[PDB]
């Protein structure tokens, strides 16, 4: 009991550092867009800023890093398999943040354009109200749900669109957006042989 | 892992009414927490959990077996909601309430063991319905309209409270029994020293990590929290 709390406590440490990691694209932004507003109504001053965030109230603790150290030091000692798994794994990316938040940083989409826009807002839509659909599969699995997810489907597939360049852009939004896990979530779906609706729709996600 | 079907087995007949009288009720009554259960005869005990707990602790053997066959079928009760088996948590939500459970939790009375089938019964009971789902950190779709002019750290998580749909959250203030139950046990100059407080000390761990991992907390708290952590660990 004790050392499964310890393991937990690394766990919720991991993900607590990615946010940062989102704070740090979006300060990288916001100086972009400060920058392109100001001179278009340089590159020097957006270097020197971007250089000062990495390496302070960000920091992990107040010590300036070496609690942090301490500590995963500490556990890699111990003798549990997993903790010194994660020990190692957080050590690791503690001295590569640089390499970590630029390598995120490249992929990155703006949606500058309007339709660009509408097709977030119609994507995320889309997507919010088959995942809540998926959820309850169980009630539905064996309707006005079938002809909505049905539905549904259609629309993204039309939605995928034409054009290389669109094609992609597309591709990469979606991407962006995970609609691929909700998709495997759906074939993955229990069910029952010799259901003309389920198979149209599974059909569509394929 | 959750077993759908012999799950599913128990939750229809356990819960089933004619089965009722093993099944010891909890009731808020004017606040306090009193628990009614019935003798292996035809009896009707009434009591209140905190002279339970303290006659617990002078000796009682009744208040003991009373107290152990509670925090049992509560850790059943645990155990059967596991996996989001709908039928149950229904019924379980409705016959506890978040704010009794919030009341038994909190309050320093009652036994460590107690407690910790509390907090365990509040993650997969509550915490762990479906108006909600894992929020990914870093998300690399970003708007030109949204990105500001000049960002903070309250002004990132500005955005983060208006995407969020509950006006008033309703586990803000198990966040805030949280925060202080850690502060509490950092504080200690032994974070690990008593064995019963370790099960507790658990529960709570593994009820804000869940929490964390469905967006509840801000940057700043996730912040205060992660130097928390720190100093328990070491």
């Amino acid at each position: 009991v004790v050392m499964e709390t310890k393991l937990k406590i690394l766990e919720i440490l991991q993900f607590i550092l990615n946010v940062r990691l989102d704070y740090r694209i979006s300060y990288l932004l916001s100086v972009f867009k400060k920058e392109f507003v100001e001179v278009f109504p340089n590159l020097d001053r957006i270097g020197e800023q971007a250089e000062a965030m990495f390496g302070s109230m960000l920091e992990v603790d107040d010590e300036g890093g070496r609690m942090f150290l301490r500590v995963l030091i500490h556990l890699t000692m111990h003798d549990y398999a997993p903790l010194v798994s994660g020990a190692l794994q957080l050590l690791f990316k503690h001295f590569s943040q640089r390499q970590e938040a630029m390598h995120t940083f490249k992929q990155v989409q703006l949606l500058i354009s309007a339709q660009d826009v509408e097709n977030y807002k119609v994507i995320k839509s889309e997507l919010d109200r088959l995942r809540t659909m998926v959820e309850k599969s169980e009630l539905w699995v064996d309707s006005e749900n079938y002809q909505i997810v049905k539905g549904i489907l259609e629309r993204l597939n039309k939605m995928c669109g034409v054009g290389e360049q669109m094609r992609k852009k597309q591709q990469r939004l979606l991407k962006n957006m995970d609609a691929h896990k909700v998709m495997l979530d759906l074939l993955q779906i229990p069910y029952d042989k010799g259901d003309a609706k389920m198979m149209e729709i599974l059909r569509y996600t394929h | 892992i959750a077993i759908p079907v012999t799950q599913e087995l128990i939750c229809k007949c356990v819960l089933d009414p004619k089965n009722s009288d093993i099944l010891i009720r909890t009731e808020l009554r004017p606040e306090e927490v009193w628990l009614t259960w019935t003798d292996k005869n035809n009896e009707h005990h009434e009591k209140s959990v905190r002279q339970l707990a303290q006659e617990a602790r002078a000796g009682n053997a009744h208040d003991e077996n009373v107290l152990s066959y509670y925090r049992y079928q509560l850790k059943l009760f645990a155990r059967m909601c596991l996996d989001r088996q709908y039928l149950a948590i229904d019924e379980i939500s409705q016959q506890l309430g978040v704010d009794l459970i919030f009341l038994c939790m909190a309050d320093e009375m009652l036994p460590f063991d107690l407690r910790a089938s509390f907090c365990h019964l509040m993650l997969h009971v509550h915490v762990d319905r479906d108006p909600q789902e894992l929020v990914t950190p870093v998300k690399f779709a970003r708007l030109w309209t949204e990105i500001p002019t000049a960002i903070t750290i309250k002004d990132y998580d500005s955005n983060l409270n208006a995407s969020r749909d509950d006006k008033k959250n309703k586990f803000a203030n198990t966040m805030e029994f949280v925060e202080d139950y850690l502060n509490n046990v950092v504080s200690e100059a032994v974070p690990f020293a008593n064995e019963e407080k370790n099960k507790l000390t658990f529960e709570v761990v593994s009820l804000a990590h869940n929490l964390i991992y469905f967006g509840f907390y801000s940057f700043s708290e996730l912040l205060r929290l992660t130097r928390t952590l720190l100093g328990i660990i070491d």
